[PDB]
Parts: C-alpha cells; structure tokens; sequence
C-alpha cells in the first residue's frame, strides 16, 4: 500500500478499471466506517468529522463566488 | 503535562528558519508598504 | 432567481430520483425491527394416557 | 426606469400579504395552547393538527412571498 | 449486469412493480411538464 | 492555561547565542546532504515531515510580515 | 462478530490523536499547535479564507453545536446505552423463560 | 452576488450537485446485527418513532407506502439539516428538486384513488352535506383546489428553506457591517443570529415532517 | 411602459388579498384543535367540516390569486 512503497512502479501496478475505482472507494468507506462509527460505546466525532470534510468540499466549490469579494486588493 | 521536548532538527531548522522568517517578513512588509502608500495617495 | 435557470434542471432532478427512490429506500429496507421474543413457558398439551 | 420602479412597488405590495399567515399561525398555536391546557393527553393528535394547520398557513404565506419574488426578480 | 439485479432490483421489485405504478404515471406527467417548461424558454 | 507559557518558554524561543554555532553547523549538515545527493536516499516519511516543518517556518515568515504591517488581513493602507 | 469498545481518540472533535503522535517525534508537543496557528494566519492573511457573512453564520452554528453537545450529549449517550441494555436483558429473560418451559414439559 | 448560495454548484468544471444530492444516504449506515453501535441504535429508534407517527392512521392499502413515506421524511430532513452548515448548497432550495419530489407522489396518490375508489374519488370532489342551490360551482372550487395541491407542496418547501437561508445570510452581513462600528450592537445582532439559527434548525425538521404529512393525507384520502 | 408598470402594481395589490385566506385557514384549524380536545369522538365529522371550511377559504384565496394572474399575464 502507500506509506510503505516509495517507487512509481506501484502506481503502474494498481488497477484503474471502473470496477477498480469502485472497489477502492468501497474499501475506503468500509475502513473509515469500521474504524470510527461501527464500535459500540462510540463517540460523536465519527459524524462531525464527516461534517467538517463536507464543509470543506462545499467551501472549495463555493470559492469562485468568494474571490469576487476579497476584502483587499494587494 | 510532562515535558516531551523538541528534537535537534527542531532547534536547528526551527530557530534559524524562524529568524529568517521574521526578518524577511519585516523586509517584505516595508517593501510592499511604500508602493502601497503612494497608491493610497493616488486614491484620488 | 437562479432557481429558474431552466438549463440546469435535469442535473438536479435525476440524482434526486436516484437517492430518493433507490438509495434511501434500500438503506431503509435493510432496517428491520424483529418482533419481540415471546418465550411462552406454557406450551404443553401432550394428553392424558388412554385412561 | 418606470418598470423597475413599479416592480419594486408591486413587490412591496405582494409581500404585504404575509400578514395573514403571521396572524393565522398566531391563532393556530394559541388555540393549541388552549386545547392542551384543556385535555393534556391528546398531545400527539393536537400537535399533528397543529403542524397541519401551520403548514396550510405557511402555504398561503409562501404563495404571497414567491409572488413577490416572481414579479421582482423574474418578471 | 450482476448485483445491479441482485442487491438493487430484487428488493425493489415489490415496490417498483406493484406499489409505485401511479408513481410512475406521475413521473411521466412531471417529465412532460418539465419538457414543456424548458421548451418555453 | 498556565502551561501555555510553559511550553512557549520551554520549546519556542529564539536561539540562544550559544546555539547558532550549532545552527550553522547543522545547516552545513543539511546543505551538505544537498550537495552530495543524499536527499534522494531519503524516503517518504521524513521527507514529508521536513516539508511540513518548512511549511511551519514559512507560516512564521508570514506572521513576521503581518507584525510588520501592524495588521492581519492584507495591508491596512 | 463483537464490536470494539471505543472509537478513535479524536481531539477537539476534529483531529485524531494519530496526527499529534505522528508530528510529535519531529516537532514536539507544541508542533501541531504552531502549525495550526500558522496555517490559520496564512489562510486568513493571504485572503484564501475571505471573512464574510458566512464567517459569522458559521460562528453562530458552531457555538450552537458545541453547546448542544456539551449539554445534551451525555444524555443521548447513556440513553442509547440504556436502550441497548434493555434490549439485552429482555432477550436474556426471554431465554430463561423458554428453558423453564422445556424443563416443565 | 446574493443568490450565489443557490446558484447551481460546480467544481473544476464538473457538476458537483450530484455529489451533494446523493450524500445524505451515506449518513445512514445499516447492519444485520442485534446489538449494534450507538449511531444505528439511535437512528433505528428515530425511524421506528417516525414510522409509528406517520403510518398509524392508515389502513393497510395506505400502509403499503410506509417505506416511501419514511424514506421521504428521512431524505428531506437530512438534506435540510445538512443545509445549515456553512458554505453549503442546499438542494431543497431548488424548485426543480421539489417539483420532482411533489408532482410524482401527489399525482400517484390521486390516480391511485382514481383506479380503485373511483365512485368514492369522484364523489369526494364534493362535500355531500352541501345544500343543492350551489353544489355545482362548489365542485369547481374543489377541482381547482385539487390541482393546486402539488404546486403548493413543492412551493411550501422551496421558500421556507430559501427564504430562511437568505434570512440568516443577511444578518451575517449585518453583523459584519456592525463588526467595525459598535461592539455591543454587534453582540446583540450576534445574539439575534443565534436565536435565528435555532429557529432554522427547528423549521428544517418541521418542513420535512410537513411535506411528508401532507403527502400522507392525500394518500389516506385517496385510499 | 406605464401599462406594464401598472400591471405589476395591480398584481401586487391583488395578491395582497390572500392574507384573509391565510388567517381564515389558521382560524379553521385552530378551532378544529379546540373542538377535538373538546369531544375526541366526532373526529370524522369535525374533520369533514374542517375540509369544507378550508375549501371555501381557499376558494376565496384562489379567486384573489387568479385575479392577480389575470391582470398580470393575461390582460
């Protein structure tokens, strides 16, 4: 996986199929789920962190409408 | 909370790049200020 | 109003059609409430003997 | 011009019509207070009829409001 | 072509076929309405 | 509350006069690492970590110039 | 399969402890803090985060959410836990009854 | 410059409204277990409660729509409650999505009352206890009334989010404008904003429940 | 022109008249709350009279609204 490989060979070995990208996304989903939510006596963070990343995404696509309001000029 | 203090790479890079930062910061400030002030005069 | 720029309507309709008629409903259909366990300690009709 | 002017006037006039929904919601929830203090064991049915009446009141109010926004920003 | 019918269509068959018929009639009506709206622009 | 200043005074100080010898010697170290090509032998982890500490001190430069302009968001002018 | 008894050791509800432990060896304990404050000042200094109305509506909703948690949080926590314990105890008293049934038969 | 938050979103030239609309379901995980985490525990409690609220009042032919109605209320409530986050595009503020949620369901239940129920359905067009002399145009009222049902539904949501959002937005502006003039006035406007935000939470939940309940009533009247 | 301007103004004025229907619906359903909390066993007759009153209120409201749309988009 990444964080132990340090060669470009790896990126040429990883699949780039439609099925491949779907599988990668699904594995990521299940990793996050089983790590932070799907534990009894869990906490709130497993939700607020998704909320925060949602806010970041919705900000960065709501930026082209904010650069037209920058307070300064430089 | 117990002291778990910095590394040596910290001391070196941290400190000298720190004064580099603050010094070149004052420089950048009053390089960008004089043109800014002539423009604030040119506001008319 | 931007709500009336009727050239961006399909891209708002169709993913809603999906997420409301397919994905949320599947997310529900996997939520099931089993009937409570009613362990009736009284189920015994064997008979008397022939006498 | 004269057209933008009359659009502003008509938007103000149209938005006047929310007053009725304001008063209708006031009446709905006042009645709900009374009906609760009268038989505080139908709370869920009282509150359901409350939401229903409020929904129709807001239906009329938002009709008025969208008409304001239709003549103002669209027409 | 698989799983699309095993986890997506067999649980939704009782609804898509029997319960949501008039829902589909309404969706046809809505599609016609939207076509006429976007056309008159 | 009070350990804030404890940590400030215990880690993030300007270099004491006795240290900038150590600073110059370790800069000699790292740009020697640059002259040799040893940087290419560094792997993912401390490479990205050195990148992070560089980001931190660059933030420090930006803080320096904001205390220069006596204002924060853009230029007061 | 059983479920682990805890989550992920998050700090300030936003940052997991993995980040602090990951930056500690090569920056110490104040390293993440100084990185965060520097990034904040560069973000709102170079006008990549425009201070606007959204800033104050965000402060409002964030104050509301943090107060909502710090007030009505433990209640929801132990409520979910009590739901679970009641279900468990009901099922166990539903096993015992059927054992007694078969023994009586 | 002001309706920007309702302008159809995009990123890198891609239509990011898709990722927004399909996300709320990702917030409802499901499991086959019997004693599961706190999240699904509370969520199943809430769905159980909502189902008990909505569907109790129906006969069986109505209760067949239980999945549809509960999924409707859950989707709308999560969408609205995700709208309150900063810099977030609330897809219910669009008239498109709401018309597409309203016309199908209402038309479906009306036609369902028309396929079966046909004499019943053409009779409910008239309150029967009505006296003779103007039975006729009275039903004109009703018929007109009937055809205004769907539009209203869609409208009934599209505003009370849109307006609401604008509303908060402007006070933001206001407090920002007073951020540099009078500090205590800024504080009290900020307090108005806080109370407002609380009201907005409540009205998001209420509007979800209301859309659901009105579709439910049309159902019960046409089954 | 002056004609489109006055049409906008008249449409706003005409739409003002929904306020009465908003308030009338509010009153109808508030009364219904009360009458239910008073005798919760005539629910079907109460609700029938409810729909009837709401229908007449909406009759007046839609009269006003169509007049707005008649002077605006048709005349």
């Amino acid at each position: 996986e990444v964080k132990l490989g340090e060669l470009p060979s790896w990126i040429l070995m990883r699949d780039f199929s439609p099925s491949g990208i779907f599988g990668a996304f699904q594995r990521g989903y299940y990793r996050y789920y089983n790590k932070y939510i799907n534990v009894k006596k869990g906490s709130i963070s497993g939700i607020t962190m998704v909320l925060a990343c949602y806010v970041l995404f919705s900000y960065s696509f709501s930026y082209k409408h904010l650069k037209h309001e920058r307070l300064r000029k430089y | 909370v117990p002291p778990v203090q910095v590394s040596p790479l910290i001391k070196l890079g941290r400190y000298s790049a720190l004064f580099l930062g603050v010094a070149y910061g004052a420089t950048r400030y009053n390089y960008l200020k004089p043109r800014a002030e002539e423009e604030r005069r040119i506001a008319a | 109003m931007p709500q009336l720029n009727t050239t961006v309507w399909p891209t708002m309709i169709t993913p809603m059609l999906l997420t409301l008629f397919l994905i949320t409903q599947l997310k529900m259909l996997n939520t099931n409430y089993h009937l409570p366990p009613s362990p009736k300690p009284m189920k015994m009709k064997n008979y008397n003997k022939p006498w | 011009d004269i057209d933008t002017a009359a659009k502003f006037i008509g938007a103000g006039a149209a938005t006047v019509g929310v007053a009725g929904s304001g008063a209708g919601i006031g009446t709905v929830f006042g009645s709900l207070i009374i009906g609760y203090a009268r038989n505080p064991s139908l709370k869920q049915q009282l509150f359901s009829y409350a939401i229903l009446g409020f929904a129709l009141s807001e239906a009329m109010g938002l009709f008025c409001l969208m008409v304001a926004f239709l003549i103002l920003f669209a027409m | 072509l698989q799983s699309i019918i095993k986890n997506i269509w067999i649980p939704m068959k009782p609804y898509y076929t029997k319960v949501y018929q008039e829902i589909w009639i309404g969706m046809g009506l809505m599609g016609f309405i939207v076509y006429k709206i976007r056309a008159a622009d | 509350l009070a350990t804030f200043w404890y940590y400030a005074k215990v880690e993030l100080v300007p270099p004491t006069p006795a240290e900038i010898p150590r600073a110059i010697q370790s800069l000699k170290k790292i740009v020697n690492s640059a002259q040799t090509g040893s940087f290419k032998q560094l792997t993912v982890k401390e490479a990205v970590l050195n990148g992070l500490v560089a980001t931190e001190v660059l933030m420090w430069f930006y803080v320096g110039e904001i205390i220069g302009k006596r204002g924060i968001i853009g230029y007061d002018v | 399969p059983p479920l682990p008894e805890y989550g992920g050791k998050v700090r300030y509800g936003l940052i997991p402890e993995e980040f602090f432990q990951f930056l500690y060896p090569k920056t110490g304990v104040t390293g993440p803090y100084v990185l965060g404050t520097g990034l904040i000042l560069y973000a709102l200094s170079k006008e990549i985060y425009v201070i606007s109305a959204e800033t104050f509506t965000a402060l409002s909703v964030l104050g509301v959410m943090v107060y909502g948690i710090k007030k009505y949080g433990p209640f929801v926590a132990d409520f979910a836990d009590k739901l679970n314990e009641q279900k468990l105890a009901q099922l166990e008293e539903a096993k015992q009854a059927s054992i007694q049934h078969i023994q009586n038969a | 410059n002001l309706f920007a938050s309702f302008i159809a979103p995009t990123i890198l030239g891609l239509p990011a409204a898709v990722l927004i609309i399909l996300f709320p379901p990702l917030l409802i995980p499901t499991s086959k277990y019997l004693i599961n985490n706190r999240l699904i525990t509370t969520q199943q409690w809430l769905i159980k409660l909502t189902s008990k609220q909505m569907m109790t009042m129906h006969n069986t032919k109505g209760r067949t729509w239980s999945l549809m109605l509960v999924s409707l209320i859950i989707f709308i409530a999560t969408t609205n409650l995700l709208g309150l986050l900063p810099h977030s595009f609330t897809p219910t503020t669009q008239l498109s999505m709401n018309l597409a949620m309203a016309i199908p369901l209402w038309a479906g239940t009306v036609i369902m009352g028309f396929r079966s129920k046909i004499k019943n359905a053409l009779a409910h067009f008239l309150p029967q206890g009505t006296p003779t002399p103007l039975i006729p145009m009275l039903v004109i009222i009703e018929t007109i009334s009937l055809l205004i049902q769907p539009m209203a539904l869609a409208v009934r949501l599209t505003a009370n989010i849109t307006a609401g959002h604008l509303l908060m937005h402007l006070i933001g502006s206001a407090t920002l404008a007073m951020s540099t003039i009078n500090l205590p006035s800024t504080l009290i406007i900020f307090t108005i904003l806080i109370l407002l935000t609380i009201l907005e939470i409540a009205v998001a939940l209420i509007q979800a429940y209301v859309f659901t309940l009105l579709v439910s009533l049309y159902l019960h009247d046409n089954t």
